[PDB]
């Protein structure tokens, strides 16, 4: 997904990443061994990956 | 993806370093290096700085 | 061109190679011809403070390109840095790309 600045003013983007607690929920939340989450823009590039513990 | 920019959608990001006298650095890769041609060796004088001035 | 353009050798200002020793860096208030290729320079501040304390440098080839890389072709031109229109490159970086179809590791 992608957004484009069109307000002319700074905009604060709040997200975030999930750590499940066991590898259970974490396949049976999002059907996936492993996750990645990459926020990238102009000036600001980030890979998140979970932290299972 | 990212953005395009300056008629360019890759991205190279820089990085630098200071080595100590007498020191030793290795560069190991197997892809995606931009390798240095030119360093810089150094001699630091107080009483210097930089200004934005038309 | 900024900081970054001089110590990266931005191909459209290259009058600040000769110069050596210096009492003082003036930079214009807006600086546009600075990194070419777009990216982020890691600790640009840092790197700013750094040289806002040296009086003089000299500039030494780190790694030979005639004789460091015999398993790499070292010619990589960007359109985005171009230089009276051909394309070109920083003149302190060596783009790397594989020769023969191969890109052997380097150490």
């Amino acid at each position: 997904k992608s957004y484009a600045n069109n307000k002319e003013k700074e905009v604060l983007v709040l997200w975030g990443v999930h750590h499940p607690p066991n590898i259970g929920d974490q396949r049976a939340l999002y059907h996936k061994e492993n996750a990645y989450v990459s926020v990238v823009s102009s000036h600001y590039s980030r890979k998140f990956t979970p932290e299972i513990a | 993806k990212r953005p395009k920019v300056r008629d360019q959608e890759g991205r190279i990001n820089y990085y630098w370093t200071l080595l100590e006298p007498g020191d030793t650095i290795i560069f190991e890769a197997n892809g995606n290096l931009i390798a240095p041609r030119y360093a810089f060796a150094l001699s630091r004088g107080f009483g210097s700085g930089i200004i934005n001035s038309n | 061109c900024s900081v970054a353009g001089w110590i990266l050798g931005n191909p459209e200002c290259e009058l600040l190679i000769s110069r050596e020793s210096w009492s003082y860096i003036v930079e214009k208030p807006n600086p546009e011809n600075g990194t070419c290729y777009p990216g982020h320079f890691a600790d640009y501040e840092e790197l700013r403070e750094q040289l806002s304390s040296v009086s003089s440098f000299e500039r030494f080839e780190i790694f030979p390109k005639e004789s460091s890389w015999p398993n790499h072709t070292t010619t990589g031109v960007s359109a985005s840095c171009s230089h009276n229109g051909e394309s070109s490159f920083y003149k302190n970086l060596l783009w790397l790309t594989g020769k023969n179809g191969l890109y052997p590791n380097l150490s």
